């Protein structure tokens, strides 16, 4: 299973958090299996339904 | 005390914690399923027997 490089997730600037517009407190909860994220949503399938 | 919103959301917030220690997080999660007794064990064993019988029938 894929894993995240610590050099980029964890640091004084969280580079992964900067790119993805999140926070390290809102990334450790995910790449360490504490909370889910919504990978993608269906926009039209929700607009008509 | 226990009712009137003092302890319920208290329990929900206490459970909903960062749990930095990995063993601590695993023990927190394992504290979610109640223990079982003999009748429950034999009932679930019957269910598994039915499931494997149905799998054999599918095969």
């Amino acid at each position: 299973a894929p894993v995240t490089h610590i050099w980029y997730f964890k640091g004084v600037p969280s580079r992964l958090g900067y790119l993805l517009d999140l926070a390290p407190k809102d990334l450790e909860k995910i790449i360490y299996f504490a909370a889910y994220v919504i990978t993608s949503v269906d926009e039209e399938m929700r607009h008509n339904e | 005390e226990d009712e009137s919103e003092a302890l319920r959301q208290a329990r929900k917030d206490a459970e909903l914690t960062a749990s930095a220690d990995s063993v601590r997080a695993y023990l927190k999660q394992i504290g979610k399923v109640a223990l079982l007794n003999a009748e429950e064990e034999v009932e679930l064993a019957k269910r598994i027997e039915a499931g494997l019988y149905a799998t054999q029938l599918m095969t």
